[PDB]
């Protein structure tokens, strides 16, 4: 059975910049007799279904533009991105099909920009949901780059581990950002004996850390 | 118009059977090969076999050798896959994808899960320097999705919805903000439509300071 190994499985890339990716067939997909390579490369984006940009190893697809282009032959193959545009962030994949199919494992594609620093939120707890017996406090970092960020909870200058989840959108397919959600569950109980939530933001674009902070009943 | 539309998603307990369906139009059925494509939540696509459009003649890859049928429906122009004894491990995007060509069903989602469906609660995000923000929390659901909208469908620049969580309840949350001007809030209406088809849950959430 004929293996298909990717690389690299992760790449970011600045918008304008040229993309590579790699993909090693075990065994030869050029048919003889028709001198055509049996491969494909697909683009999948979240929630869709996989994406054609290129068969016979560099036929572009009906539609799809000139940056994506394919090469290679035998058991080496590229697919080029040659001027990488914003919305292009995906998972591609290659794929062999002269002896059933085989995808590559996929490699995820993210867009690098300027740094920029994000807007930070803080929300209470609602009556509405501390009548049902639980508080959630939502931290919100807003339309910044790069995603790697701190976000620290603090209740009544407690530091708060492991009873908090973060959710972060995908990569802003026009200008690149992302926005990020840190959440703090407590039991109503728990929440009502304390009197300052605190949410304390580090981040690159940031001069120095960011606390936003509510006192219980303000 | 050439296309594959699998049917919808599906919530199955550990044990269960499943079958999807695979409806091809726009081109001769039977002159094409189908394939099935698996994918696990945040994994890559693996082929899981193969089907003769003609003769219904399967041909299965190695992981998929036990608990998998593939079938058809010549008349219908429908390919389906059948999975027996469900495991945990089965939970994942299904494709069927025609040989030759961009081709490919919308995807069928299966879920294998002893938990049952749950509605959603809805609580507001409520109100800095300039901007102001505000948001609906959609929390203790299952299973996705939920959909969130603002103002109808009238209100789309600056909002986010967050993807889901799972919570050690095992049941989902997420949050919705949409960030505007300080200025314009008092004069301005912020409502939040929350959809979770599975539940038939439909809320709409007015949110202010």
């Amino acid at each position: 059975n004929i293996m298909m190994t990717q690389s690299p499985s992760s790449l970011a890339v600045s918008a304008g910049e040229k993309v590579t990716v790699n993909c090693k067939s075990s065994q030869s997909v050029l048919y003889s007799s028709n001198q055509m390579n049996y491969l494909a490369w697909y683009q999948q984006k979240p929630g869709q279904s996989p994406k054609l940009l290129i068969y016979w190893a560099s036929t572009r697809e009906s539609g799809v533009p000139d940056r994506f282009t394919g090469s290679g032959s035998g058991t080496d193959f590229t697919l080029t991105i040659s001027s990488v545009q914003t919305e292009d962030l995906a998972v591609y994949y290659c794929l062999q099909y002269l002896s059933s199919w085989t995808f590559g494992g996929g490699t995820k594609l993210e867009i690098k920009r300027t740094v920029a620093a994000p807007s930070v939120f803080i929300f209470p707890p609602s009556d509405e949901q501390l009548k049902s017996g639980t508080a959630s406090v939502v931290c919100l970092l807003n339309n910044f780059y790069p995603r790697e960020a701190k976000v620290q909870w603090k209740v009544d200058n407690a530091l708060q581990s492991g009873n908090s989840q973060e959710s972060v959108t995908e990569q802003d397919s026009k200008d690149s950002t992302y926005s990020l959600s840190s959440t703090l569950t407590l039991s109503k109980a728990d929440y009502e004996k304390h009197k300052v939530y605190a949410c304390e933001v580090t981040h690159q674009g940031l001069s120095s850390p960011v606390t936003k902070s509510f006192n219980r009943g303000e | 118009q050439i296309q594959l539309v699998q049917s919808g998603p599906e919530l199955k307990k550990p044990g269960e059977t499943v079958k999807i369906s695979c409806k091809a139009s726009g081109y001769t059925f039977k002159n094409y090969g189908m394939n099935w494509v698996k994918q696990a939540p945040g994994k890559g696509l693996k082929w899981m076999g193969w089907i003769n459009t003609y003769t219904g003649q399967p041909i299965y890859a190695n992981d998929f050798k036990g608990r998998f049928a593939f079938s058809l429906e010549t008349s219908a122009s429908t390919a389906y896959l059948q999975i027996n004894n469900l495991k945990n491990e089965d939970t994942a995007t299904y494709f069927c994808a025609r040989d030759w060509g961009p081709y490919w069903g919308q995807g069928t989602l299966v879920i294998v899960s002893a938990a049952s469906t749950k509605g959603p609660s809805v609580f507001p995000l409520a109100p800095s320097g300039g901007t102001a923000a505000l948001g609906c929390l959609v929390k203790d659901y299952f299973p996705e999705p939920v959909t969130v909208s603002w103002n109808s469908g009238a209100l789309t620049s600056g909002v986010h919805t967050f993807p889901a969580v799972l919570q050690s309840s095992g049941l989902y949350s997420l949050s919705s903000v949409v960030t505007v001007p300080s200025s314009s809030l008092g004069t301005q209406t912020y409502i939040c439509n929350v959809n979770h088809k599975p539940s038939n849950t439909k809320v709409d959430k007015k949110v202010e300071p």
